[PDB]
């Protein structure tokens, strides 16, 4: 079948306008039609576009989908936002005997200044390396919108494996907290010169880095 | 025995054999042609039914229309007692028959959709 | 007006079964195709099945194809998803849907409703402290606990300024962990005391670990 790739967040601010892609990678975005969904947070899913580009009862004109047939993308225009727009938007298109999603998209109507993530990273303490276990801790916080990206280095290598990352949560302050753990075992813990928890947000990403080290 | 309907399916069927044919990759985006099947017999005993390669709308033949929109059991719509229904399957390929033994009080037409992508097929049956 | 009541979900242990309802009322239920499409907490949509208007088409995906049977009861105006064999990935938000099929889309969509596979039981966390390097971090660390919740305290409230206690993650292995962590100025490292007090009521722990900066 197909896959559907959307951004992992976009971000404008009221009145302005927003566009959120879905790229098909094999086929033609023009075989099949393309619909949109809007989701608030902890709401069920509504439809805001259908059939490439007809909105349902109760979708104002701000919202609109049209179909391009050389990127092989559709796109969700929302102009005019506001507040209550703030959403994952997802699109979706069938193939026979097969539905397909993209992954999402943050919507977040800007309401202060974007933020850069204040991050902290713990090393495996001497009371769980003597438990026989080792644990890396990556606290981050403070960061608007709440969108970010966590990847794990052990010394300059990628680490995919053993890495447990909550999703943000908003803060009292409005901005965005989330944490990131790494369990590794006391001897890969010992045998690397250094490892690294890499934050991603809004492009720029930001590095802490522990090592094995006593003092 | 032939099925008396039409083949939507680029397959080259051995179990099933259709009077007709319309490859449904063929015509326009959110357009539809149709494939007219007509029966006038004085007593019948026949297999009815079409080769779908996408989805069938609606569930025919327990289910056909009257742009269609009016769904319809085939029982009511027909008034005839005794109507086998008989299914089949070839990978995407979706068979949907009706056997029709006997008379038939009232000429009746009936609509069943074959739709793959945007493209819509239209198969409709008239029985005097 | 068009309704989709969704009914009762809860806990399995792995491999259990479960049974979800959708009442629809306000349309011909016998003229629409309808579906189950989930959501893990965090993540995407992902579609579980459809059935056709009465039953002439099922699909399925290959994530639950031979564990999930969908079915629709048109005297009860009734969508059922009987799953078993459950996964831990199998924990989601299942919504019902109607759908448009002739144009590809669901057009009306239920309350949802959760659905949990986990095997974990009631257990207390272990705690470790998590020692700092003009201001400084420390904390500890709430390691595999369940259920939920636990609540961190800092010398035994004494300590309020400063203090972040992040929400938990809820591992692959079914347990929580959390960590809270406060700035303190580097000057009184040595001469403040700093004591996590950690409570989990479920399982009657109530833990106060102190957190010392590294002696070297």
């Amino acid at each position: 079948n197909f896959m559907l790739t959307q951004p992992h967040s976009v971000s404008e601010s009221p009145g302005k306008t927003v566009t959120i892609s879905c790229t098909r990678s094999t086929g033609n975005i023009g075989s099949n039609y393309v619909s949109w969904y809007q989701q608030r947070p902890g709401s069920s899913p509504t439809t805001v576009i259908y059939r490439d580009d007809q909105r349902p009862s109760g979708v104002p004109d701000r919202f609109s989908g049209s179909i391009d047939r050389s990127s092989n993308s559709a796109s969700l225009t929302i102009s005019g936002l506001k507040t209550e727009d703030e959403a994952d938007y997802y699109c979706h298109s069938y193939s026979t005997g097969m539905y397909i999603f993209g992954g999402g998209t943050k919507l977040t109507v800007l309401g202060q200044p974007k933020a850069a993530p204040s991050v902290t990273l713990f090393p495996p303490s001497s009371e769980e390396l003597q438990a026989n276990k080792a644990t890396l801790v990556c606290l981050i916080s403070d960061f608007y919108p709440g969108a970010v990206t966590v990847a794990w280095k052990a010394d300059s290598s990628p680490v995919k494996a053993g890495v447990e990352t909550t999703t943000p949560s908003k803060q009292s302050n409005n901005k965005y907290a989330a944490s990131s753990y790494l369990s590794l075992t006391p001897e890969q813990w010992k045998s690397h010169r250094s490892y690294s928890c890499q934050v991603t947000h809004e492009g720029s990403t930001v590095e802490k880095t522990v090592a094995p080290t006593e003092c | 025995k032939v099925i008396h309907g039409c083949n939507f399916s680029s397959n080259v069927s051995s179990k099933h054999t259709f009077t007709d044919s319309l490859d449904i990759s063929l015509v326009d985006d959110s357009a539809h042609i149709s494939c007219n099947v007509h029966l006038s017999e004085p007593k019948y005993n026949h297999l009815v039914g079409l080769n779908c390669p996408g989805d069938i709308i609606p569930d025919c033949f327990f289910q056909v229309y009257q742009e269609p929109s009016n769904i319809v059991y085939l029982d009511s719509q027909i008034n005839i007692g005794d109507i086998e229904y008989y299914e089949d399957a070839e990978g995407d390929d979706k068979i949907k028959l009706f056997g029709i033994v006997g008379s038939i009080p009232k000429t009746t037409s009936f609509t069943c959709i074959c739709k793959k992508d945007k493209k819509s097929a239209y198969m409709t049956v008239t029985i005097d | 007006e068009v309704q989709l009541v969704q009914s009762g979900g809860g806990l399995v242990q792995p491999g259990g079964s479960l049974r979800l309802s959708c009442a629809a009322s306000g349309f011909t239920f016998n003229n629409y195709w309808m579906s189950w499409v989930r959501q893990a907490p965090g993540k995407g949509l992902e579609w579980v099945s459809s059935i056709s208007n009465i039953g002439g088409t099922i699909y399925y995906p290959d994530s639950v194809k031979g564990r999930f049977t969908i079915s629709r009861d048109n005297s009860k105006n009734t969508l059922y998803l009987q799953m078993n064999s459950l996964r831990a990935e199998d924990t989601a938000v299942y919504y019902c849907t109607r759908d448009l099929r002739m144009s590809d889309y669901f057009d009306y969509w239920g309350q949802g409703t959760m659905v949990t596979v986990s095997s974990a039981s009631t257990k207390g966390p272990s705690v470790f402290p998590l020692a700092p390097s003009g201001t400084a971090a420390l904390g500890c660390l709430v390691k595999d606990y369940f259920p939920e919740p636990v609540t961190v305290s800092w010398n035994s409230g004494a300590l309020t300024s400063g203090v972040h206690t992040f929400p938990a993650v809820l591992q692959s292995s079914g347990l929580y962990s959390l960590s809270s962590v406060v700035t303190v100025p580097s000057s009184s490292l040595g001469t403040q005391t700093y004591i996590c007090n950690v409570n989990h009521k479920p399982s009657n722990t109530k833990v106060d670990k102190k957190v010392e900066p590294k002696s070297c």
